[PDB]
């Protein structure tokens, strides 16, 4: 037999992949320079 | 009639300086303003009773990403009173300080109106400033908008100045 192997760990059961991986990507990007802005923010309020 | 308040009296290194700004009354409705300003010369260490109130200049922030929105609101002297979107905003400051050296603050108390251009040109205040702190070095109101918006400018200056009237005529 010709064999197919799709060791896929389950990734084809996950509806629009591009646009959901694309969501989780800005989600943690835009988490982490709100974190970062105001912590500059607040450290050079601080140096006022 | 007349109703004068004074703005500043502060220990310079060439004396102590006061400013007057007495706006004339008339029927009720003032008229003009008269800024006068005067110098006691020598040097002063009264820096228990020397204070300074200044009306700072409008700060035009322009939020253009989204954690500029996010950046604010940690900001604890920055206080909305409303759920409204907004992409730009002025900020029309006054500010009173406090001295306990030559360039230390006893007291800082800055309050201030924020504000917002509808499309529809109606302009409706989105919140209030009101910081306030003891012992500090600057005021971290206007450092902010120092950094994070324009100013205002309405005194354009021309790139080349022109000359009135020339010769002795003077």
């Amino acid at each position: 037999e010709p064999v197919m192997a799709d060791l896929n760990g389950g990734l084809q059961f996950i509806d629009n992949l591009k646009d959901f991986t694309s969501k989780l990507r800005t989600d943690l990007l835009e988490t982490a320079d709100i974190r970062r802005a105001v912590s500059i923010e607040s450290a050079i309020e601080q140096k006022v | 009639s007349t109703k004068a308040e004074i703005k500043a009296v502060l220990n310079q290194p060439s004396g102590k300086l006061v400013e007057v700004v007495g706006t004339i009354y008339r029927e009720g409705k003032p008229v003009m303003e008269v800024t006068s300003q005067f110098l006691y010369r020598g040097e002063y260490n009264d820096y228990c009773n020397t204070f300074q109130k200044v009306t700072e200049t409008p700060v035009q922030v322009a939020f253009k990403s989204a954690k500029d929105l996010a950046v604010l609101r940690s900001k604890e002297w920055f206080h909305l009173e409303k759920d409204v979107q907004f992409d730009v905003l002025t900020f029309r400051c006054e500010s009173t300080y406090k001295f306990k050296s030559a360039n230390v603050y006893s007291s800082i108390k800055t309050t201030g109106q924020v504000l917002l251009e509808l499309p529809t040109k109606e302009v409706i205040q989105v919140g209030s400033v009101d910081y306030e702190a003891g012992t500090s070095y600057g005021n971290p109101v206007t450092d902010y908008l120092s950094r994070n918006g324009k100013t205002i400018e309405e005194s354009v200056i021309f790139e080349n100045a022109i000359p009135l009237s020339s010769g002795e005529e003077l």
